[PDB]
């Protein structure tokens, strides 16, 4: 089992800092490049951060969770002629959202 | 320490081995992580990178009473035998991120015929300095030397002499 | 594993054929890793490291000879084989010549002048 | 864990090596059938009995070839 | 702890935002070379001076670097001194105990400010001459091929062994270029009229590639078309259009 | 004193470099130790001793060019036999890190 699993593949990933054969930790991306998760909490700090700045005066209704294809959906909906789900007769998104609905409207 | 000696050996000293241009490479630091006679094995080994350290000065100021064409063929033939000088100093450290059990003998024995090398062709760098050629005789005094008698001297100065050549074929085709 | 069905895995590495075909070879086998099994004599890598070398003379082949001695240097400085002794035993037995006797070359102690 | 690969990459390392030795000896072996001799000397075994094996298994597949 | 601790783990945050290094190690001298020399330093008594840099990775620095040479500015590492980026005395590397640090870093540094005093140039051009503008072009045109070269190595770091003697030489072709343009900017320096600000450095463009009449002669052609071209627009112009118009006087032939 | 101590002055003078408790005051004369363990020394160090003359001719008569070509040649010769010495001399380094 042992010498089964002994094909395994090994590192390639050595250091001038730990030497011996060091099995990798990896290269640590930044903010900019290590998001996609990273992106997801930055932007959960942030509404929080300023929730707290200002004094729980603010109030985000959650401009995540839709996530695309169903706000996609959505605003395809609205220029039919029926209505969306935030209007009826990222926190960016609510900047293209407004101007993308008052067009159904 | 076996990557501080490769930077050491190759453009950049250190502390440890701290540079001069009236000795080259000067340890004499008490190690107590070293043997005494270990420094000795050291000296022998700093030779090597005094010669390529006085080698890419001289290529850097080019481009005093020396100037022409000639030397814009030779110091560029110069960096052409110092390249398996760079390929042989990446393979050390390449071997030396896995194994770090290897002494500094391995590294003695590799780069055994580049201390063959670099004396022969030190008289050559020095040999147009003191005496000043910059005409087209420098091929003349190259060409003396290139019968040689010690292999590796005798190739390296062939990609040399095929450079200065090719730079007389440029004045005999528009010439001619 | 155990030695006993790896023994088969031996009779199935060699052969291509099933186990369920062949198996009066895999009867003969059983009988002489049987009750000549372990360890019965003393084991001393450094005459085999010698041998070893005496093969790579026999081809006269220098070089890797020298190669041989960082390799079991090796073997050494990771540490995780029982039995270091017996693999290049193995190996050395095993050897053949791309391109003689030893009854004048003296061997291991074998513990039948020491008690068991 | 993490120290039970580490083991697992220092046998690693000598599977390669002992790969080496065998190859500049040339046995008729690979790397397959050498995973079952080296678990063989692990539990300790003669290689006077083993090779002799080897040498007789062999002699029974270009017999029904 | 539960977004400091997500913090910490995937992205750095230890000498350029403060969190002291626990970076772990494997010591024993091929690694641990700075604490042996100043162990060694204490015991042969200094006496005491605690010296006091504040342990940088090794990667960190090569990567940081390849954003300084690229040709984008203010970066943490390398103190500045008008607008010349310098070695960073306050940083560590666990061996090599600061001193060939010192030099390399240094040679690294002396690309830095010639590619800084360039792409400056370049800016200040946007915040006319007709020989500027396309002088800047040319320089631009080069500086976008030598970035995208940067830059895919940089992508290529995160997806093995690196250390410093690959990409250093793997970037000879283009420091050996990079130093071409500061004596073609040395005499761009040395300026009253634009005819002869133009025609003096133009011939000099075009005495240099029959000096070395390869990857040079290249580089000086390309610059050389892109300056020469104002001129062959203006006379083609003259020819085709019978009258002479410059942008306040191009040409030392009063007609 | 230790052993290990002595097997370090060994190693290196082989090449020709003199141990910390190994010296040669009469150059002449081989190394000189500065029970049995002790006695086996000096045929010990005997190789190294010729070692030093092997290298310090062709030290000198490799730079001549007033001794010819032959003669450049035996210099090269003796060059590399020397340069696989060196090779065996790092295994015996290696083995460190009983050793007898």
């Amino acid at each position: 089992l042992w010498e089964a699993a002994l094909t395994y593949e090994a590192s390639k990933r050595r250091c001038w800092e730990r030497v011996g054969c060091p099995p990798g930790h990896r290269e640590e991306p930044y903010l900019t490049e290590a998001g996609r998760d990273a992106f997801d909490k930055f932007c959960r700090l942030h509404q929080g951060e300023l929730q707290l700045l200002a004094g729980g005066v603010l109030q985000a209704p959650q401009p995540v969770l839709v996530k695309e294809c169903e706000l996609v959906k959505d605003v395809l909906n609205v220029l039919i002629g029926v209505v969306s789900a935030t209007f009826s007769l990222p926190e960016s998104i609510s900047s293209l959202l407004s101007e993308v609905a008052e067009y159904g409207t | 320490m076996i990557h501080e000696l490769l930077l050491a050996l190759s453009g950049y000293p250190g502390s440890i081995f701290t540079w001069n241009k009236r000795s080259g490479l000067q340890v004499s630091q008490d190690f107590p992580f070293l043997h005494p006679s270990e420094t000795s094995v050291l000296n022998r080994l700093c030779r090597l990178g005094t010669d390529y350290i006085r080698f890419t000065e001289f290529i850097e100021q080019y481009t005093g009473g020396l100037h022409g064409i000639y030397l814009r063929a030779f110091c560029t033939g110069l960096d052409s035998v110092l390249q398996p000088y760079r390929q042989a100093l990446l393979d050390l450290e390449q071997e030396f991120l896995g194994d770090p059990h290897l002494s500094i003998s391995h590294v003695n024995y590799f780069l055994d015929q580049f201390q063959l090398l670099f004396p022969s062709v030190m008289v050559v760098v020095e040999q147009i300095k003191s005496q000043k050629i910059h005409g087209c005789q420098i091929l003349e005094t190259v060409y003396k030397h290139s019968c040689g008698g010690l292999p590796p001297v005798r190739s390296a100065l062939e990609k040399i002499l095929a450079v200065c050549h090719g730079v007389m074929y440029k004045q005999l085709s528009a010439w001619m | 594993k155990s030695p006993n069905v790896l023994l088969q895995n031996l009779c199935c590495r060699i052969l291509g054929r099933s186990e369920a075909d062949v198996a009066q070879q895999f009867q003969y086998a059983v009988r002489v890793i049987g009750s000549n099994f372990a360890p019965t004599v003393e084991r001393d890598e450094f005459l085999v490291a010698e041998k070893i070398k005496k093969e790579l003379i026999r081809q006269r082949r220098e070089a890797d000879a020298a190669l041989f001695s960082e390799l079991h240097r090796k073997l050494h400085s990771q540490g995780v084989l029982k039995n270091k002794w017996s693999i290049l035993y193995l190996l050395l037995s095993l050897s053949e010549d791309p391109r003689s006797y030893a009854t004048l070359f003296a061997q291991a102690l074998p513990r039948d002048a020491h008690s068991t | 864990a993490a120290a039970a690969a580490a083991n697992l990459n220092a046998v690693r390392e000598t599977m390669d090596v002992l790969l080496e030795i065998s190859r500049i000896l040339n046995t008729g072996l690979d790397m397959e059938t050498l995973s079952i001799c080296v678990r063989l000397c692990e539990q300790g075994i003669n290689p006077e009995a083993l090779s002799s094996v080897i040498k007789e298994l062999r002699k029974a597949t270009e017999a029904l070839k | 702890p539960d977004d400091r601790s997500w913090l910490e783990h995937h992205v750095v945050h230890q000498y350029w935002t403060a969190r002291p290094s626990q970076f772990p190690h494997s010591l024993h001298l091929h690694s641990n070379l700075a604490a042996v020399w100043d162990q060694h330093l204490y015991s042969s008594d200094p006496l005491y001076v605690p010296d006091d840099r504040v342990l940088v990775t090794e990667t960190q620095v090569i990567r940081e670097t390849l954003w300084l040479l690229s040709g984008v500015k203010k970066l943490f590492i390398f103190q500045l001194i008008d607008g010349k980026v310098t070695v960073r005395n306050n940083i560590i590397v666990t061996h090599l105990t600061h001193s060939c640090l010192r030099s390399v870093l240094e040679q690294i540094a002396a690309y830095g400010q010639v590619v800084f005093r360039l792409q400056e140039f370049i800016d200040e051009v946007m915040g006319p001459f007709r020989t500027y503008q396309a002088f800047m072009w040319a320089l631009y045109k080069y500086f976008i091929s030598f970035k995208e070269e940067l830059a895919e190595i940089e992508k290529c770091i995160i997806n093995t062994t690196i250390t410093l003697a690959i990409v250093v030489d793997k970037l000879a072709p283009r420091l050996s270029q990079l130093k071409v343009l500061h004596k073609v900017f040395s005499t761009g320096v040395a300026e009253t009229r634009n005819v002869v600000r133009a025609s003096h450095l133009l011939n000099t463009l075009y005495k240099a590639i029959l000096e070395y009449d390869e990857q040079t002669v290249s580089l000086l052609f390309s610059l050389w078309v892109e300056t020469v071209r104002p001129y062959l627009q203006t006379v083609d112009e003259w020819i085709v259009h019978g009258h002479l118009w410059d942008g306040a006087r191009e040409f030392i032939i009063q007609r | 004193i230790t052993e290990a101590a002595l097997v370090r002055d060994i190693l290196y003078v082989f090449q020709g470099i003199d141990g910390k408790n190994i010296k040669m005051n009469n150059t002449e004369n081989c190394y000189k130790v500065e029970r049995s363990l002790r006695d086996t020394a000096v045929r010990l160090s005997e190789l190294g001793w010729l070692h030093n003359k092997i290298r310090r001719y062709t030290d000198q008569r490799s730079l001549d060019r007033s001794f010819g070509l032959v003669g450049q040649s035996f210099c090269a010769a003796l060059h590399q036999e020397l340069r696989e010495y060196y090779r065996l001399l790092s295994v015996l380094h290696s083995q460190l890190q009983s050793l007898t």
